[PDB]
């Protein structure tokens, strides 16, 4: 009895819950594209020690020699 | 002392070459020189646009090719040296200047002048003990083992008649036409 003769206008006897009840791609027959088995390890001994050189990046859209391609020195 | 030479055949586009004594020319391509005609950035291709072999074949549609020996007379030395040094590379022959001698092939009626400073070249660049240069139509009296005769020869560009009995020769007698399948 916390309120019961004192105060009788609270709730109780109330399921406000609303119940139910237990009651529970790789086409690849086409041709089309390939992919490649993720190991980047693998991969990153593919591309283990390119010492690649950027001797002059330049890739603006500048017009004042012949060509323009970085990313040129090696060993 | 062993020294075997180099046969070594140039022509007007086409360039044969292989040892001393053999039947095959063990390597033979033209005057092709590629560099990329496109930009990389992305790794993975290879450095040095010099790219020239079985790999301008493989590699076709993505150089831009050249023939610095016009109508067999070298323009770009610096080119030729580098073709040159590409047939110096190992698998292409393994051997050194000075470890072995060099037969050529001279294609008539040039300035002489090329000729010097290819020799420069052969011979303080690189340093070939003895090479030797002369008419491809002496090497066409070999391959038929007669003396007398005349030989008109064509390249891509170039084509040379020379009448010669007997190995003896009649210089005024020669005719040529610098002009073909280019
Ligand atoms: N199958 C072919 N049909 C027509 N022409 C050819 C063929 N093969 C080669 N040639 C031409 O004949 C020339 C061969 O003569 P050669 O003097 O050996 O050439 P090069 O001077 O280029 O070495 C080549 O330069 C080429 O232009």
């Amino acid at each position: 009895d916390p309120k019961y003769a004192d105060l009788p206008g609270i709730a109780r006897n109330e399921p406000d819950v609303y119940e139910t009840s237990d009651l529970p791609q790789e086409e690849l027959t086409s041709t089309s594209v390939e992919h490649i088995i993720v190991n980047p390890n693998a991969a990153y001994d593919k591309f283990k020690d390119k010492r690649v050189g950027t001797k002059g990046l330049d890739f603006s859209d500048r017009i004042g020699k012949t060509k323009r391609t970085g990313y040129e020195s090696g060993e | 002392i062993a020294n075997q030479p180099v046969v070594i055949d140039n022509g007007s586009g086409v360039i044969k070459a292989g040892f001393a004594g053999d039947q095959i020319p063990k390597y033979c391509f033209p005057n092709y020189v590629g560099r990329p005609k496109h930009v990389r950035v992305m790794a993975g291709a290879l450095e040095g646009d010099i790219f020239i072999g079985p790999k301008a074949e493989e590699h076709r549609g993505l150089l831009s090719i050249r023939y610095p020996m016009e109508h067999g007379i070298v323009k770009d030395w610096n080119d030729m040296e580098r073709i040159w040094q590409y047939v110096y590379s190992k698998d292409q022959l393994q051997t050194f200047s000075e470890e072995h001698p060099v037969l050529l092939t001279e294609a008539p009626l040039n300035p002489r002048k090329n000729r010097e400073r290819a020799a420069e070249v052969f011979f303080e660049t690189f340093n070939v003990p003895a090479l030797f240069i002369s008419m491809q139509a002496v090497l066409s009296l070999y391959a038929t083992g007669r003396t007398t005769g005349v030989v008109l020869d064509s390249g891509d560009g170039v084509t040379h008649a020379v009448p010669i009995y007997e190995g003896f020769a009649m210089p005024h007698s020669i005719m040529r036409i610098d002009i073909a399948g280019r």
